[PDB]
């Protein structure tokens, strides 16, 4: 396949310096960028409930000299919101300025400095949510318009319930924790190792992205009760781009969903959740992978 | 080969420092450039030959939920005869004006009025 | 403003389990969540070097980003902790105004010999979760209560206490 990255050119008119590596700039200039320009388009209908009625979606990167156009929309007879456009740092870069028959607030920019980083805002901040379902339709573009979460499959499966503190309230469980997710800013370049693979080991997604000081898809047991014991600890990174997270654990849980009312004739919900430690914007959960038997059945066994 | 000098200061609230420039000269281009050292400050360098108010105004810009850029733009065009706001350095934190008359003359050296926050736009 | 006044912090708290009670030595357990949120001009993160409004300080205590930091922040300490406490989802927010806000789920155990026995089992009890801070008065203070959740979440079934 073709490649992607970032790279250094030297260029050189008479200097045999420049195939030996060595790039020190000197003399007359003589090159540099050679050239409507190419656009790009995005529909997303985005939806104003009760809880979620501020939305931003951060843009994606551009250029000097590039123009932005956006509109919003109502799906029913939902009222006309409030559009501006704002720098990553929050400056305000544009208002929307509802139009003609005023049915769409649009609102236009083009772009000043070599890195534009531009922030898209629409608020329904200006009546009390009735019901709580207002929908519009939001049309962008300049001249992958706004820039997505990377999407990670999650898999999970228990070996063995090792536990359950029924005076307390939790239990306890050992199992198996898969994540795999394409990031391309991952990237290996393989000349260095010499390796298709690179590993990183006996490590939490956290440490590795505080070390590699890059984002990752951090995790943690919602319940968790104290520590984890937490074998076979790996992170396995590929030149593609393409990742994976693989870990046996053993955990201890808190759960007072249960009620023993009708003990022993009782029945109970062991729920194993894993939350993510980054938003919705930056990773979500995309995939369950059935990477194994989920539940491991040796019946003998027995208790629960 | 051109004459620079140095200050520092701290913008307490918002509101700015007057600073004044004597003999002035028709002709003579001044170079003014303003760094954030510290805090949230987002520069804002002005240049007047006489002393209105600007807190008074700016204050009342800051009252209206209100198209901001052309309202301040207006303001700021007014009030001052050459003007510019900080943006770390990408909007350039910094002015060059040519001196249209002799006199007295005084750059302001102040917070320009923006939007810090994603999570609500309250300038 | 001529004299150096205390930043205002506001402190809340709100439990989900209490999930445990030593009757013989005089202490119990508790799992909550806690939030301080206070406005200090001084750590203002200036926006364009980030690129974001959010700074994010995480898995470390106040003291710890403290001294990181080298500058002064609003420490505590649960009073009567015993040993350890399972502190998760911890981290504190800066904004670039000076607006600051901690954030800990956390499960702790608790010397209360406020417990009397006398009267079981038609004894009355008081779990108190006493939350002091590490510096004085002078330089920070509690200044409102934040209700941000049901302080205590009624799942009656449960029932034991
Ligand atoms: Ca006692
Ligand atoms: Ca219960
Ligand atoms: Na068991
Ligand atoms: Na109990």
């Amino acid at each position: 396949t073709y490649t992607t990255g970032s790279f250094q050119l030297i260029l050189g008119l008479n200097a045999p310096q420049v195939i030996s590596g060595e790039g020190e700039p000197e003399g007359e200039v003589f090159a540099s960028l050679a050239s409507k320009p190419e656009a790009h388009v995005q529909e997303l209908e985005i939806r104003l409930d009760k809880d979620t009625r501020y939305l931003t979606q951060h843009t994606r990167n551009l250029q000097p000299g590039d123009t932005f156009h956006a509109l919003v929309e109502p799906i029913g007879e939902a009222p006309l919101p409030r559009l501006r456009l704002t720098d990553s740092g929050g400056k305000p870069l544009a208002f929307g300025l509802i139009d003609q028959p005023g049915e769409s607030v649009e609102l236009n920019y083009t772009c000043d400095q070599d890195i534009c980083e531009l922030v898209v805002h629409v608020d329904g901040t200006d009546g009390q949510k009735d019901s709580g379902e207002a929908v519009y339709r939001l049309l962008v573009g300049i001249n992958s318009v706004f820039l997505e979460s990377d999407l990670v499959t999650v898999g999970l499966a228990v070996d063995q319930i090792v536990g359950v503190d029924q005076r307390s309230e939790n239990f306890s469980v050992v199992g198996t924790l898969k994540l795999s997710w394409h990031d391309p800013k991952l990237g290996f370049s393989p000349d260095q190792c010499g390796c298709t693979v690179k590993s990183f080991e006996d490590a939490s997604i956290r440490a590795v992205a505080g070390e590699i000081n890059l984002p990752l898809p951090s995790f943690s047991f919602y319940n968790q009760q104290g520590n984890r014991w937490s074998q076979n600890q790996v992170i396995f990174v590929t030149p593609d781009g393409r990742a994976s997270y693989f870990e046996r654990f053993t955990v201890t849980l808190q759960a007072p969903d249960f009620d023993f009312l009708a003990y022993p004739f009782d029945r109970q919900k062991f729920s194993i959740k894993v939350d993510l430690a980054v938003p919705t914007n930056m990773f979500i959960f995309n995939e369950i992978e059935r990477f194994q038997q989920v539940v491991g059945d040796q019946l003998g066994e027995e208790e629960w | 080969e051109g004459r620079v000098q140095h200050f520092t200061g701290y913008i307490e609230d918002g509101r700015g420092i007057f600073y004044s420039l004597p003999d002035m000269k028709q002709g003579d281009i001044i170079y003014a450039s303003m760094q954030n050292t510290g805090g949230n400050l987002d520069p804002l360098v002005g240049i007047m030959a006489e002393e209105i108010d600007p807190a008074v105004s700016l204050g009342q810009v800051l009252e209206k939920a209100l198209d901001l850029i052309s309202e301040l733009t207006a303001v700021a065009d007014r009030i001052f005869l050459g003007w510019d706001d900080d943006g770390g350095k990408g909007y350039s934190a910094s002015l060059e004006f040519t001196i249209p008359r002799d006199g007295t003359y005084h750059i302001f050296a102040g917070s320009t009025i923006t939007n810090q926050r994603l999570d609500k736009f309250q300038p």
